[PDB]
């Protein structure tokens, strides 16, 4: 029942 | 009104297992797709130029634009191999219904109908036969019905003038089940 | 093998309001309560099999927060039109008189991701045995979204979906009544 | 084995300002230049052994820019006092005539996390062969700063280290001459 | 002038190598700490009233809390053992030099200097020795001076009215020292 | 030379 990765979003300068 | 909208999908690609992954991650605001990632492509690519500015900023950071291509491994291929375990081999048989209806005049009945709902996955075949010969024309479908609750539902009609001694019969192929399911009428 | 894993979040305005969810195959895995930073499954049985950490996804969004503030200066007079919604009604399985059923309203391409809905019976506003979906994604940049009502076949009774949006003039209404 | 690994960030306002670093038995591993959203080691040799994702920290200052909003309304009329640096300054390393040294000064036990500090040569503002750490933690609730400068030992020069916070009735002016 | 400052240090502590982590996470809101998260105790400690909502509310995420305490050992242990390859075993050789001084009224002299400088790790021996006796009162210190740049340096001073046929002699014992090293006066 | 893990922040509502 391992988690489930995401994606780091990013800063928009 | 006026609206202002920042949205982005992360979309993982599975080509026969995880032999083959892509990545493609697609930006944004409001209407209008403005920048996007491709795996295979290693790199933002702006796709608009309100998508310029972070393309040139967000490329030029060698241990950000690591990390995005890590991510086909890291999330894509992670993920997948965690909802294989019971998304991937999910399964429910369909239940299949038929009965007849006007839809045009009336008078007798001109349409078939082979109701089958409440199943899943969505790739499935309804097969429409006369006396044991498989009708290929008259063939009206309402599509492939997505409930949004991980069922579907769908409707395939045959138009026909009845004749008495014929034995109309659906047939219905599909991965939950071991022998394809038939319904005579 | 052909799969799609889907993740897709935003964040809108002056609403002020944000998602993240996980899509598999066109179907919702599962979304963030943003508000009880919770995970929120699509299906009861998916807990059992996996997990995730909602913070995680919360920052995310703070993220898209602050992006959306770069956005708005970036193009300068950027905002515009919108997207009607498409919507139709139909039950969720084969109805029968007196066995109880599922009426889906299902809202199709439209943007901004922001609705009002409203279940009518006999013109009457049902908020009791309804539920609805966050706002899924299409092949586009356009958004989904499902409601359900719960109800009692009958001949005489009728039902309807109303629908507002920014993209329509007046709210949307779409009929539903049984035939056998 | 005993040793110390510590994480630090935060946001500050009204100066809009954010940091993120690691330290390591007191001394600085690296930090994150939030506007360059790149990783700066504090010893070069450090990169070839290591590696750090910025747009992470990036996301928690995000996280702590939120964070801070609430907190101000949270307390209702919380702020108040701060605390003033303590500075001192002397040579890195034992000063010889003639040979190139540097001149550190020490800011200490302080906050806000804010300063204003400028190196002075007979009076003269120096501005190059002059260097700066982010603000570094303390045991407790305030910060610690260094602060170089590279000059050349004279018997007839004399250095000054102003430093100007917001719990300074003026500036401060710590004094430096070298002495056989 | 008015200052709002959200502040957080997340403290791991190492006891004798990886063998004992204790995650130490302490929140701020100027000068006041208001939270914490002790390793060791589970989950989140108000520590003053402002820091109330934050420890009800995210103690009552049990998937949050889950993660947390996994920190221990997804950070903490996971980045001690990078550093474990060159942070742990960085050494610097101090520079040991000796000088007469002062430091009163004059003429002879009575402080005898010895001046440790640009050296690493800060745990270090610096005795004082009178024609092979070590001096252990008179013994003055600058403390363990941190210069920020990973390299310490400090002076240990003795006071003495030196009469000629004594040999005074430093001593420096210090992890990147084979010997230790002495200088004579 | 493998990557230094952070600590994800926490909002605080």
């Amino acid at each position: 029942a391992d988690l489930i990765a995401y994606f780091k979003a990013a800063t928009k300068f | 009104a006026p609206w202002f909208l920042e949205y982005s999908k992360s979309e993982c690609h599975f080509y026969n297992g995880t032999q083959r992954v892509r990545l493609l991650v697609r930006y944004f605001y409001n209407l209008e797709e403005n920048l996007r990632f491709d795996s295979d492509v290693g790199e933002f690519r702006a796709v608009t130029e309100l998508g310029r500015p972070d393309a040139e900023n967000w490329n030029s950071q060698p241990e950000f634009l690591e990390q995005k291509r890590a991510e086909v491994d890291t999330v894509c291929r992670h993920n997948y191999e965690i909802f294989d375990n019971f998304l991937v081999p999910r399964r429910v048989e369909p239940t299949v219904t038929v009965y007849p209806t006007k839809t045009q005049p009336l008078e007798h009945h001109n349409l078939l109908v082979c109701s089958v709902s409440d199943f899943y996955p969505g790739n499935i075949e309804v097969r429409w036969f006369r006396n044991g010969k498989e009708e290929k024309t008259g063939i009206v479908s309402t599509g492939l019905v997505r409930n949004g609750d991980w069922t579907f539902q769908t409707l395939v009609m045959l138009e026909t003038v009845p004749q008495s001694g014929e034995v109309y019969t659906c047939q219905v192929e599909h991965p939950s089940l071991t022998d394809p399911v038939t319904v005579e009428w | 093998e052909e799969h799609t894993i889907i993740q897709a979040e935003f964040y809108l305005l002056p609403d002020k309001r944000g998602e993240f969810m996980f899509d598999f195959d066109g179907d919702e895995i599962f979304h963030v309560d943003i508000e009880k930073s919770e995970t929120i499954w699509r299906l009861e049985e998916f807990a059992k099999f996996a997990s995730f950490e909602a913070q995680g996804a919360l920052a995310n969004i703070a993220v898209d927060k602050a992006n959306l503030d770069v956005m708005k200066e970036r193009s300068n007079n950027t905002p515009d039109a919108n997207v009607a919604p498409e919507v139709t009604v139909l039950s969720r399985s084969p109805v029968n008189l007196g066995e109880p059923n599922i009426l889906i309203c299902f809202i199709d391409k439209f943007s901004p991701p922001v609705v009002n809905v409203t279940w009518l019976r006999n013109g009457r506003p049902v908020t009791e045995g309804v539920s609805e979906t966050v706002f899924l994604p299409r092949d586009d940049h356009l958004f989904r979204k499902f409601h359900y009502l719960t109800f009692l076949p009958s001949t005489d009774d009728f039902y309807d979906c109303e629908v507002d949006h920014w993209g329509l003039e007046e709210p949307l209404r779409k009929h539903w009544e049984f035939e056998e």
